[PDB]
């Protein structure tokens, strides 16, 4: 064999492909869209707000799961086709020449991070990992600690389109066990977050050969690749490298309709304060938590959905550092060209609906004016607004009965916009005399909107006496 | 920068627009009892505080906006 | 040896009267929940965006139209109670027994004692009789010396509803506004944006003297309990007319198929005169804003007739009533009332609660890239896209062109879509003049530049010549 | 105050939350090619003039609000 050694660079250079379309998936398009409405169920108000948006995600990096470890492991071979892009990539068969591996782990030593197989197969390769590994914990195992190089990410829950376009085209089978309502989150019930994590400890690299032949048997001829689908429309790649660790996917969602939640969300996940009497401790305290663990072995799954903020952390610190010695999966893989060794990119592209929500809780101000001489009121607030546009605004306004002639025995009860600002009240009270005709019994201004807020006053025209209660 | 009502006096019926300067961002036009203001203003301004210290009005209601002429006195209840 | 004396018993009855002023003649409207609405429709281009939110409109007012249907009743010291009549200005008379009554008019002229007049029991037309005689007078004494420009004041209003609508204009504002035909469905759904305004041109007004004391108005032996009963109390306070405004009344519906805002500013900037141009900026709206003016007066004047015009057929309308061509009349406009008790002006309050609607939108624009230079470029193209969150928080998210640093060889040609809401759009070229690691050779660098509906930059030449040109469109 | 990721040199991952001084009124996320940056801002330098002038950058994205802790690494699309 030789010149027959001609499948390389001649009819694996002559290959005609243009690298960034062959591997991009597109999805029917929607023209722009904005709507809203609100509720007024329970005291509150709601409003539920639904935009036309996109995403656009180009990766890499792309997911190791059950229906595709069985083909996923450095070395081996696949077509750049809808197989691929459906993260279910399809073996190239073939008289495969033996490929070299390297592996990160500290320390090692010139060639001792390195391995040769010589048949590369799903069960070849795991075996001669393996033994890489079942030795650097042996020269290596107590000199060295290996953490895990943490990695993930976030997305709101907004449609099966999107959420496929973010995490893969197989997401829909992986988010079974996830019981993503949809439903509840389009009908602003509900708000979601899915997070997929990844904690690396090492990865196994291919050192590419020195020519696309090497890679096959020799006498293996172009004819031979025309014939097992390999050509200018399913060019062959690669698996370059693989993370191995541990990964999973987490699904956070309340009944909350706080616009801080996502925010909360991705603080909780970088651990940070989030201290006792804040708002971001009150939405976590309340965010259901629910992760499915997956790798190679053959994910899991979970139970029923049950867990909370520390559920995650635990897992975090279960999953962060070594395990019990274990690999403890495959749980990513990279591809590249036969052609140039290039690292091929996947690129997702749909639009979609997006629902926001966002609610505000009125207030009551009552007034018992049970004292004696004329009682006058002054109370204003201002409404911050903006147009549409997005122009802000600002417009003041002022009590009805704004400083009128009250007397004995007078209440009222004021209600109060859930979004108003800047609240202000003063209380004045007529003494029959010169100097101080009016005297100020009450004037307290940055008021806050709370639920109720009741202001009694009583007393003489010499000594008024006041107090004041809330309530939430 | 910013076109808007400015009448140096309070007057009922304000007229006379002009060309805010760049110190001015945003527009007031103001009812306090009886008088009624319309300048160029700033909006980090656009609070009762500002407003009542600045016009020596001790009750008032104002508006604050950021588009051209649009501090007319139709924009407040009256 | 008698009677008068129990002039005191009446004066003690109409000052002892206990009624809240405001309260008294206050109304309300229907009430509505809070609800916020939103949706949007694509015209061709034009993204257009219809939000609907309940406000609440409230009035307060003094200053009461006069109509056909009350002029009637409508006239310097007649005498009505502050009851539901009023507040929907169909007021109704309190017959009683009246004293003579001393009018004033207030046009220029005249010397102490010539411009009031003495009314020996006032009546509608005792009391019309007499102001056409003082007028009568004057435009004789003076007519051809004073020239008198009338006082104008106007009132506006978006149209939104015929409940808002007559909390803002009155009561009876329907029936007085269909001559207007305005279409409510065609505002809320964003076909049309509409404007309503009440023009009063005030060339004089007729004034009643202070009375000294509330008793009389009535006869000298009038006895209390003759209101009393007929519902004079404090459920029903005694008003009277204290003036009434005479000149020139019209209403006018601005109305326009423009989703733009700047509207109402646009609208009411042309009412108070102002350079409603440099030729642009507010220009636009204007010359495609319908104006249609009904005029009130008495001899079936008209209608208008079908209603249309522009803001210039306005203001020839505005400027055919600023005087009097001392021969017009003399036709009552508006009327205020003050309070019996304590002659203090009485006003009238008027809410009611309405879901508004507002339209705003944008038309997308297009950017076409020509290379057909010599030489390798490159494009560098970014923009901002506001936006405010659902409460009212505001961001910015800043973009750059999918095809931004790549390489652009021999003829490359592209159009870019853009929605009309994006800001400071950036662009530039750069092209390879030397090797790959020497700075690449910038040309067209541009920014903050203005979103057109069509924009091409074309370049040509050689590396060491390039040329680069720009054409912008309507 | 407002809060803010705040790391005073690019970074993957900024997890150091700080309270923003009063005259920061924005929070910044930024990618710069592969750098991020992380920073407590002004809106009024929420601008690609502003932004690549004072991070030394001339190709770059970047995102800005007024929301605790919201300028997190997700919310630029890229």
């Amino acid at each position: 064999c030789a010149a027959k050694k001609d499948s390389l660079n001649n009819y694996l250079w002559d290959l005609q492909y243009d690298k960034t379309n062959i591997l991009a998936r597109h999805g029917e398009t929607i023209e722009n869209k904005f709507s809203s409405d609100s509720f007024n169920k329970n005291g509150e108000f709601v409003v539920v707000e639904h935009q036309k948006k996109n995403i656009t995600n180009t990766t890499s990096n792309l997911s190791v799961t059950s229906a595709n470890d069985d083909r996923v492991y450095p070395g081996a071979l696949f077509r750049a086709d809808k197989n691929l892009m459906d993260n279910m990539p399809s073996l190239i068969s073939a008289n495969r020449a033996p490929i070299t591996l390297s592996v990160d782990l500290p320390g090692f030593h010139g060639g001792e991070s390195a391995v040769t197989v010589q048949r590369p197969t799903k069960s070849s390769v795991t075996s001669a990992v393996n033994g890489l590994v079942s030795k650097w914990n042996a020269q290596y195992g107590a000199s060295h600690h290996v953490a895990a190089r943490m990695q993930y990410d976030s997305a709101s829950a907004q449609s099966m389109n999107q959420l496929k376009a973010k995490f893969g085209a197989d997401f829909a089978k992986i988010g079974v066990p996830l019981k993503i309502d949809f439903d509840a989150v389009h009908k602003g019930e509900k708000q979601t977050q899915i997070v997929n994590f990844k904690q690396t400890y090492y990865t196994v690299s291919v050192d590419a050969p020195d020519s696309p032949a090497d890679f096959f048997a020799p006498c293996t001829t172009p004819d031979s690749l025309k014939n097992r689908g390999v050509d200018n429309k399913r060019p062959p790649v690669y698996v370059s490298n693989v993370a191995y660790g541990r990964s999973m996917y987490v699904k956070f969602d309340t009944t909350s309709k706080s616009t801080d939640f996502q925010a909360a969300v991705e603080a909780a996940i970088k651990g940070v304060e989030i201290k006792p009497n804040t708002e971001f401790h009150r939405i976590l305290q309340n965010t259901s938590v629910c992760a499915v663990i997956l790798g190679g072995s053959a994910n899991g799954a979970a139970k029923v959905c049950t867990g909370n903020i520390d559920t995650l952390k635990a897992l975090i610190q279960e999953g962060a550092n070594l395990s019990t010695s274990s690999p403890a999966v495959p749980i990513a893989y990279t591809t590249s060209f036969v052609k140039d060794n290039e690292v091929a990119t996947l690129q997702s592209n749909s639009d979609y609906i997006e629902t926001k929500v966002s609610s505000y809780r009125n207030g009551y101000l009552t007034l018992d004016h049970r004292g004696a001489y004329v009682a006058r009121y002054y109370i204003y607030w201002d409404e911050y607004g903006t147009e549409i546009d997005g122009t802000p605004y600002v417009r003041s306004r002022a009590w009805e009965g704004n400083g009128k002639y009250r007397t004995a025995h007078f209440n009222t009860t004021i209600q109060f916009k859930g979004n108003v600002r800047n609240l202000r009240i003063k209380l004045v009270e007529k003494t029959g005399l010169v100097w101080e005709p009016w005297r100020t019994v009450y004037d307290r201004s940055d008021l806050p909107l709370v639920r109720q807020r009741t202001i009694s006053n009583w007393g003489t025209t010499l000594w008024p006496r006041v107090a004041e209660t809330v309530k939430n | 920068m910013l076109q808007c009502y400015n009448c140096p006096n309070p007057t009922a019926d304000c007229k006379t627009a002009v060309n805010c300067s760049s110190d001015f961002d945003a527009c007031l036009i103001t009812k306090a009892g009886l008088q009624v203001y319309n300048k160029c203003w700033k909006f980090e301004h656009c609070n009762f505080n500002d407003v009542t210290t600045r016009l020596r009005e001790n009750e008032l209601t104002y508006y604050c906006c950021k588009k051209d002429l649009c501090n007319f006195n139709e924009q407040l209840e009256n």
